[PDB]
Order: C-alpha cells, then structure tokens, then sequence
C-alpha cells in the first residue's frame, strides 16, 4: 500500500496552492494538476476502491464525485463570465471538506454568473445551469462533512469535469 | 531582575464587525479558516503583533521597551548590536565559548526588548544570539461559530502604470467577516518569565495592550474589531493550581436566548464564568 | 435520485417555490427578455422577498388565463400544494438550509423540464 | 402542516379573510373568465381595500339569500367567524406580515378547493 | 507640519430613497447586501469617494489639496512626479535606498495631496512611493433595517445598433432602495496623523464634506441621498479615552413610536444619543 | 458658453385621474406601485421623456435644441455626426487618443441637444462620446398616499386574425389610477451645468416644460394629468445654502378638512410652502 500520509499530503498541497500563471514558464495555472491527480487516484485505488480511470464517467453517481464535478462546472461558468490576471478566491479546500456551508453561497455565485453571461449575447452558454441541475438532481442533500477519501474523490472528479470542458484534446501531428 | 511569581491563564474574547481579522496567504487574503468546520482562525504571531504595535505606539520606543520592530529591521544587526553591547565579538557563527557569555548576549536581547522578553525569540542565525521561549504565549484565536466570509468586489477609477483599455475599469477585492467572536487563550508560566525577568511592569502593560489592542489597529481591511471581554485566571503559586482546560471551560460562550438569526453583534452572545477553583482567583475587569 | 413531493423540509419547500414561481414568470415572457433575478435577496430575506415573488407570480399566471397554452392553472396548484406545508416564513436561512435551497429549487426545475424530467 | 383555524394572527386572518372573499365573488359571478385584482392592494393597505371588499361581500351574499344554493351562506359565516378575529384592521403591513398575508391565503384557497383538501 | 492632538470616532447617518446608494459590481448592479440578513451594505470606500468628489470640487485643485483625479489619471506618473521634485531616480521598483529619501518622497506625497494626508495609500508600483494609513478610517454602513432592493423595467425610445421594431423590445433596468437609513463608524487617529500631517484645517474640510457629500453626488441613480445625523466623539488625548464600541453603542437608532409599516422616511426612525464617557465630549451639531 | 451661476431644487406636484401615469413592463401593464406601501411611483424616467417631447415641440427640433428624437433615432449615427464634424476617425471603440480631441467630441454632443445639456448621456458605444452627467436631475415621483389600482376590463367590435373567435369575444384591460397625487424633487448643480453650459434660456425652457408637460402628453390611457403646483428654489450660490431635505420638507402635503373618504380630486389636498432659510429663495409662480 502507499502511506496513509500521501493522500493527506496531496489535498493540504491543493489547498495551500492558487492558480498563479505570471510566475512559471511551463503553461499550467492549475491547482488539480494532472500528477496531484493522478497520485490521488493511484492512492484511491490501492487503498480504497477502484474509480474512474477516464477523462469522465458521467454515469458514476457518487456525491463526491458528482460534487466535485458540480464544483468544476462552477468554476466554468466563473471563468467565462468574467476573466478569472486569473485570479479568483479560492473554495476549493473549502467546498472538498465542508460542501454545504460553502456550495450555498458557491451556487449562489454562479446564478450571478450565469447571468452576467446571459445578459450578453452569449446564450442561444445556457447549458451551464442545466449541467448545475442535472448534477443536482442525485443530490438529495449536500453533506455536512466529507472524509479524506471522499475529499480524494471530490478532486478526481472536480478534474475529470474540468478536462471535459476545456478545448484542447488531441493535438499532435 | 524582578519576575511575576504567579501562574497566569487569561481569556480574550474579540470580535469583528464587517472586517477582515486575519488573512491567509495561501488562500488569496480570505480570512483564515478551518476547511473542515468552517470556524475562522486567527493566528497566534497575529495578537502578539497587535500587542506589539501597541507597545511601541504607547512607549514610541523608550529604553527597555523596544520591540523588534516591522519597520524592515535586521534582525542580524541587531545581533551584532548585542554583541557590541556585551563587549564580545560575533564572528563566531555559533553562541560564544564561555556560557557567561552567551548568557551575557541573551540577557542583553531580552533586557531592552519587550516583546522578546515576553514572547520569546529565536537568535540563532548568521550571528548567533540563541534562544528564549518567553512567559506569555497564545494559541490560534477560534470563533465561536463558523464565520462565512463574503467577497465584496470594489473597483478603482485609477490605473497605476500604463494600460489601454479604460466605461471600463479595473476590479478589486476586498474579504469581511460580516461578524465574528473570536475566543483566544494564553499561558503566562513565572518558570520562564524568572528565566526572562518579564516582570509585574509587563504584565500590567501586557493586559491594557489586550484590552486596547485594537483601538489604534484601524485599516481599510478591517471594519470594527474589538476587545470585549478578557478574563484572567491568578493561580496562586508560582506553578499551577488547576490544568489549563478547567480554567478555559469556565468561560462558556452561548448564544442569548432572544436572538435567532445570524450572529450580528455582542448582543447575539451571551458570556457566563463559573467561579474558580479553590486555588485560583478569577478577574474579569478588564 | 430525484425531486421527493413528500420531503417536507421548509428550506426544500422555499427552494421548489421559488422555481415554480420563476418558472411562472419565465412562462409569461421569454428570457421581460431577461429572466429577473433576485434570488439573493431572496435567500437573504425569504419572507420579505417571498410576499412580492408571490404577488408577481399570480399576475403572471392570472395573465396566463387567457392563452390556450398550459404545461399554468397547474402552477396555482403548486404554489397551493407548497404553501400548504409552509407556516410562518423564516425571517433568516443558515448555510446549510441555503444549500437546500438551492437544491430543492433545482430539483423542482429539472421537474418541470421540457423533457419532463426523462433523461438525465 | 396545513390551515389552522386556531392561529389567530391579524396578518394570517387577513389573509384567510380575503381568499374567502375571493371565493365567494368567485361563485357570484364567471371569472366572466376576467378579473379585476387587487390582493397586492389588499395585502399592504388592508383596511383601506378590506373596507370596499366587505361591502362587496355584503352586497353578494345579500344577493344569495334568495336562492338556496348552498355549498352560500356558508361564506358569510365564514367571514363572520374570521372578522370576530380580526379587530381594528390595520392601516399598513409590514413585509413579514403581508408574507403571512399570502400564506393565510393560499392555506384557506387550498382547503376551499372543489375536492375540498381530499387530495394534497 | 502641524496634525491633531486627539482622538476622533464619528457616527454618520445617512439613507437613500428610490435609489442606488452603491452598486454591486459582481451582482449585477444591485444595491450591496448582507447575503444573509438582508441589510444593505454600502463600502467604506464609496463614502471616501464622495469626500475626495466635495474636497475636488470645494478646493478646485488648490495646491497642497490635489485628489488623486477621478480624471482617469495614471498613478505612476504622480509617483514620477513625487520623485523629480525630490531629485531622486526611481529607476528601480524600491523605495530610496536611504531612510530619510524614502521618508521625503512619502512625506511629499502626503504633502500635497489631500486623501492620502487623510485615508493614506498604497503607492508600491514600478515607481515606489511607499504606504500610508491615514488618520481617518471608515468601515461598511450598513442599515438598520433589511432592505428590499427592487428592480424597476424601463425602455428606451432609441437604439444604438440597427433596430427597426423599438416585435422585439429591449428592456433596462434601474435598481432602487426604496428607502434605507445607513450608519458608517469611523476612526480618525493622532499617530497617523503625526505621520501625515493631518491638521485641523483638514478636519474641518472633513466634517463639512461629511456634511456635504451628498449635496454634489445627484445622479439618475442614487435619487434622493442625504445625511441626517453626524455624532462625533473627541477624546481628551491623542491616544483613545475610550473604547471605540462603547461611544458607538451611545448611538441607538430605532423607529419611533408612530412608525408601523416599512420605512419609508427619516421620520420613520428616533435616533438618539447617550451621554458620553467621563473623558469624551460628543459634538451632535453637524 | 453661458451657464447659471445659482444652484436649484424644485418639487412639482402633479396628479392624475382615471389614468394610466407610468406603465410597468415588467409587472403586465399596472401603473407601478410600491409593493410594500402601495404608493405609486413614477420614474424620473417618464417626466425626463415628458420634458423632452415638450422641447422637442415647442422648438420644432430647432438649431442648438435637437432632443434625441424619440420617434426614432440612431444613437450611433449621431456619435459619427460628432465625429466627422470635429474630423476625427471614429474607428476606435473608444475615445480619442487626445484628451482635447474628446473634449471637444463630448463639447459638440452637448452643444446642440437640449437634453444631454440638460440630463447627461452615456455615449460609450461602438463609436464612443463619452459621458455627461448633465445638471438636471429629477428623483422618482411617488404619491402622496397608496394608489388602489383598478382594473378595467373593455372589449372590442373586431377581430386581429385570420381566425374564427367572434358567444366568444375577445377582451382587453385599462388599468387607470381613480386618482392619484404624485410629488417629484429635481435638483441643478451650477457645475455640472458649467461642464455644459446649461444656459439661463435652458433654464426658463425647463421650467416651462415642467408647467405644461402634460399638455400635449394625451392618450387613451393616461386620463387627465395636470400639473398643480411648482415649486422653485433658487440658492444664492454656486454650491448650495441648505441641505436639500431641509428644503423638500418645506412642502407640506395633507388632506383637507372637509374631505374623508380616499381622494378623488386635488381639492381634497392641501400644499404649504414653509420659509426658505437665510440664503434661499422660494419661487412658486409657476
């Protein structure tokens, strides 16, 4: 087994980062980036139980999972309304350990947002807020506190659901 | 020279109206939280900061009360500045051979040093003075309920260097705590105060530096803190009479039976004491 | 998982409310052309927002009488069969009853989808 | 949860008040298929519409005195047993009240529905 | 320079009635809120804006009573500015690598320019002119009773872009308060002051722009915005003679006895003040 | 250019009766009303429109009194008149590189259009003029007591479609206001009104308007409204003598004795114009 101590060390390295482009080279402003996410994985499964090894299972229904990627499409809807240089407060360590209390205002937040794109002619988009329900939808309610695990979980989902978005796929000759 | 000859536990109760108590440097500035409570923190080096900025404002840097100053102070020169003082040399990348000296170097750094005498330093650098712990110490400030911070986004009509695209602006950030009790505990231990002759002159000016700390700590970031109870618990002896946890028990903090909503002032809150200890003398006037 | 009629939770029975009203609204006039919003306001105050909401909310379906077009007396039945369960509305929400809010408002609008709550 | 009559709460009787008067000049005359509404107007100055809304009222279930369709002087025993309630009608409500105005209203239209509550 | 010798603490009343009093830039525009109590915020820096706006247009630019332009200025330029009438190189993005040339080109800055005399300035860019405080701090106002912001659809007879049916129709919108009594504490401070300079003349410029700030700020969005109350409490020392929220909680502002409905006017609200502390005089004549 | 050199608050009382005052887009087509009080309110809006088709006809579209035509207009095609006739290049969508350039674009917008020289405009669009605050500025009008709206169901003798519906008849609404006395506060800042030269013969223009705005304001849905009364206050300053509450609160609107049901006409009101203060003159002759 790996150390009860790398999945720990992980999630508190997401926290303790912020999305900061103008200081390194190499084109990566994420927090969840392909190795902590790999390695959170790799601990899920030789620990715990085995998860999604794709870009994303949308069949998968598991409150982790699905509030991680409800995270992500947040995230989404954040960053196109309004560039964000690139800098936004950061939730991430917020919403993975204490989902209620934050995905309040969280959702809140991206109705403002959603609205701001709206009001533009950028909505025939509109399909964010469906997302937003339809992830929802297998919530029955949002959980008042989330193990380390399920914390692992939230981020390979929060990955999973922001590498669906973006449009860069495939691009070598 | 002289020392306090009690054990001395306190209770500071402090709280912030639409501010930012504390920021967090990983976290943008959000006020510090704990990411699975909730509850907002507030750094221990945070208060002692406070009650140094008070020390040096209300003696504005009289002799036995300098205080290792934020005024971009090398803390290297005044290492050497010891060493000059005690007639001795600080080449030695190491503490002195002979231990008087060495004890000459840090009975110096804490003789005409407040806030070394009180919260201990650590000396061992390029120019070793050593090492003091320091009577008076304080732990991370937590509320009583979880704080939600709320981001309230500004702009300013002015751009600093040279941009071409301002109708448009550019945005800025501020984080309040729209409220928060915050609850701090201290130890102040005679052992290493009669190592540090942290005496009853330091004490007295360590409590008005609690009560008042927050009057002349005003900034745009920080709306309305206060202080606004501080109970200190007198053992009788120059060691304990009661544990810790008895003493920060008796506070209890709930919340007044009228009051519904979300906390939004001191009224929300109702503080009780419970009497002390045979052994222990309880002051809640300040 | 889906919508549950019978939860009976006052913040999930605010949160399916304040769908159907704006779905009320939303039936009225696409978007006038612009879906008004004030759902912070309404998390914030759900009585003091709720009274005006509703008062809106039956213009827009009293407006709905004439037209042919229902999917709309079916949203007075709603609101009747919401505020039915509801007493004395809460001056203030907490973090977490926001958060149900939320949840329930869209889980009553994933009910009253175009699809009709089918696909997922 | 539903409609108690044992609130006795001016804003919640006030509101139970007018859905009864709704209903009984709703059964006087068709609505026909179109109707003059003010409960935004009897909702914040309750006297100064509840006033023109009993004369009304008196007006209809004198009418109905004639004719033995009673489902009705049941309505006006209902607005009797309510007014007993209700003394010294307000002049203005504040927002908390008129949201308990609306709920008042939508509990007494929800009970005095056709099926008469037999089905939520 | 000469600066104040006391401690200053200032209760200001003001409301709006059909308007905007301060938009919320990440909200659309409505009026700033308390995302959970509902009571409307309006931030410490709007207030600040509309006393550099009455000190811009009572002074016309006089020299030492420059603002800091509204004009879309570029602050760099001011910075350079500060610089050349020093006579130092601002070549680097440090302060002066001497402690008296940093000191001049801070005091400069505060010489000659009235917010940063009074609410200081964080002039740290390509050039360095360094930080300031300022005496004079102020923190959100926040009403005293929820309000309901409401949003009002208005059209527009005229099209910027090809439009040939204004059947498709655009709608504006303007969000109103429909009424709001604010309150903003505030905190004006001698050591600050020593810093910058903020002298007595600056003070009474400050309490007439309190007075005044709404007289000049009419626009089509903020409707009828006026100050009704200004309590100010001047301490006996340059330090405080008091706490900070004792002299606020003199100030209680409920509705009076007639008032019923929502409010909808100042004569809504009784506004009292309780008598002060032993070494404060309160000064209700503004 | 010529501008008043005074600073002006006036309040215009104006009524209606069996009529529609202002339409509300978003809520069907009711007049709005306060959805808490019940008042009904008119925007500023709506008496801005007024004052300008007044304009518009009493000077025929006139040189140096275009209004923004309402009928129809372009607000773009104006923008590039502005442009070609200083010779700029309005390519940018934004202003002029030149800040003497933009002054003299916004300067041409304002020197021949009554009502951007008199209420502002925001012309930052695809070709950019830039921003007037205007000195004239009119707050929401709302009643003196609650508006209760009535509905009026009417139908029609004829049929819009190729469709078989006319037994079944077709149905529309007026909602008319029985009666209803609605009080507007304006305000004219002497600076603003330099910044565009708002002249003496703008001014007796706008007080004419405001006295026959009504007059040619006629439609099937706004019954008969009439302007009752107009008051005028003129200080004897750039910047004013009073606050403008203290003056507003001079014009005291009851009901008179003899009248006890909801009113019905303006003989059921009474209005009382109280003493201007030292340096104010009230004018109400109008």
């Amino acid at each position: 087994p790996y150390p009860q101590s790398l999945l720990p060390a992980v999630l508190g390295r997401i926290r303790a980062e912020h999305a900061r482009p103008e200081d390194k080279s190499r084109y990566r402003l994420e927090v969840v980036t392909y190795y902590r996410a790999a390695l959170i994985k790799a601990y899920l499964i030789r620990n715990r139980k085995l998860e999604v090894p794709v870009s994303l299972d949308p069949a998968r229904t598991d409150r982790p999972y699905l509030l991680g990627r409800l995270f992500a499409v947040l995230e989404k809807a954040q960053e196109d309304a309004v560039p964000g240089a690139t800098i936004k407060d950061r939730y991430l360590a917020s919403a993975s350990a204490n989902p209620g209390q934050v995905f309040h205002m969280l959702l809140k937040n991206a109705s403002n947002h959603t609205a701001k794109l709206r009001k533009d002619p950028e909505r025939k988009a509109i399909h964010y807020e469906i997302m937003m329900q339809e992830i929802i939808d297998n919530i029955s309610d949002f959980p008042v506190t989330m193990s380390s695990d399920e914390q692992g979980l939230f981020m390979i989902g929060y990955y999973h659901q922001r590498k669906a978005l973006f449009t860069k796929k495939n691009k070598e000759n | 020279m002289t020392a306090i000859a009690n054990r001395y536990e306190f209770v500071l109760l402090f709280d912030v109206e639409n501010g930012n108590p504390n920021g967090d440097p990983d976290a943008g500035n959000m006020p510090r939280i704990d990411p699975e409570t909730g509850h907002g923190l507030v750094t221990d080096v945070c208060l002692k900061r406070k009650i140094r900025n008070h020390v040096a404002l209300t003696k504005e840097g009289a002799e036995r009360f300098n205080i290792y100053i934020q005024e971009k102070a090398i803390l290297n020169e005044t290492h050497e500045r010891a060493y000059t003082a005690c007639d001795l040399k600080p080449e030695p990348k190491k503490l002195p051979k002979k231990v008087e000296d060495a004890k000459r170097v840090t009975d110096w750094m804490c003789t005409n040093f407040y806030d070394i005498r009180t919260f201990g330093a650590v000396m061992t650098t390029e120019v070793n003075c050593g090492q003091v712990r320091g009577p008076v110490q304080m732990a991370f400030a937590r509320s009583v309920e979880p704080v939600v911070p709320q981001e309230v986004s500004i702009t300013r009509m002015a751009v600093t260097t040279k941009a071409e695209a301002e109708d448009n602006r550019t945005m800025g950030r501020k984080h309040i705590v729209p409220y928060g009790l915050y609850v701090a505990h201290g130890f102040i231990s005679a052992p290493l105060a009669e190592k540090t002759g942290f005496s009853d002159e330091d004490l007295t000016l360590f409590w008005d530096a609690l009560v008042n700390m927050f009057e002349h700590d005003r900034s745009a970031a920080r709306g309305l803190m206060s202080s606004r109870k501080l109970i200190v618990f007198k053992h009788q002896n120059r060691l304990g009479n009661a544990p810790a946890h008895k003493l920060f028990d008796l506070v209890k903090v709930s919340r007044a039976e009228g009051s519904s909503g979300p906390a939004r002032s001191f009224a929300d809150y109702a503080v009780t004491v419970g009497q002390a200890p045979e052994g222990v003398e309880v002051k809640e006037m300040l | 998982v889906s919508l549950d009629p019978a939860r009976t939770d006052r913040p999930y029975l605010l949160g399916r409310l304040f769908a159907v009203l704006e779905k009320a609204q939303e039936d009225a006039v696409p978007g006038a052309t612009i879906k008004d919003r004030y759902l912070a306001s309404a998390s914030a105050n759900p009585g003091q927002v709720f009274h005006m909401l509703l008062k809106n909310a039956s213009n827009h379906t009293a407006k709905l009488r004439k037209d042919p077009e229902r999917k709309a007396i079916h949203y007075e039945i709603m609101m009747q069969e919401i505020i039915d369960n509801i007493s004395d509305f809460p001056v203030t929400m907490s973090s977490d009853e926001q958060g149900l809010f939320m949840i329930g408002y869209y889980h009553q609008r994933k009910a009253l989808f175009t699809k009709k709550n089918k696909e997922n």
